[PDB]
């Protein structure tokens, strides 16, 4: 699980 | 040292005798890194992805020094628009989220009870989100399509704006983003509002 949101 | 959240929290790392730019993100469970070779064994390995999952290297037990503080752990190599400090790497030069502006530790997820269509929630404080990113759901008002990107690609989402939301207690209003996602996000765009800073 890497989240992220650019 | 206190690292605020109005910009990316972006730290210079030093990996394989190489300097690099790394964003500090604790809305991830490991450290991902842009192509780049590294000595050492490596297994394929699968991960995340906005449709579906994207293939990296996964180096283990790799120097990587950060704001001057030395890990040694697993980095994995691939194909992620930005490298990535992930938890795993975060806890081990001693970094903590906190209201410099209660401490939560980054052992586990910094999952958070939220509050927000008059609503209640479990979201994620993501300090390599630009912005908040929530599980569909309905939500009064005006909304506009975008496209916000991750590992895998772009997702749809639906942009309302002044959103009030409830963190921990506190009281935050501004933009949500409303799409397909398997975690609430909750992003600096919030974070800042109600005081959280990364602290080492």
């Amino acid at each position: 699980e890497t989240f992220y949101v650019d | 040292p206190q690292i605020t959240l109005w910009k990316r929290p972006l730290v210079t790392i030093r990996i394989g005798g190489q300097l690099k730019e790394a964003l500090l993100n604790t809305g991830s469970d490991f450290t991902v890194l842009e192509e780049m070779n590294l000595p050492g064994k490596w297994k394929p390995k699968m991960i995340r992805g906005i449709g579906g999952f994207i293939k990296v290297r996964q180096y283990d037990q790799i120097p990587v020094e950060i704001l001057g503080h030395k890990a040694i752990g697993t980095v994995l190599v691939g194909p992620t628009p930005v490298n990535i400090i992930g938890r795993n790497l975060l806890t081990q030069i001693g970094m903590t989220l906190n209201f410099g502006g209660p401490q939560i530790t980054l052992w586990k997820r910094p999952l958070v009870t939220i509050r927000i269509g008059g609503q209640l929630k479990e979201a994620l404080l993501n300090t390599g989100s630009d912005d908040t990113v929530l599980e569909e759901m309905n939500l009064p008002g005006k909304w506009k399509p975008k496209m916000i990107g991750g590992i895998g690609g772009f997702i749809k989402v639906r942009q309302y704006d002044q959103i009030p939301v409830e963190i921990l207690g506190h009281k935050a209003i501004g933009t949500v983003l409303v799409g397909p996602t398997p975690v609430n996000i909750i992003g600096r765009n919030l974070l800042t509002q109600i005081g959280m800073t990364l602290n080492f």
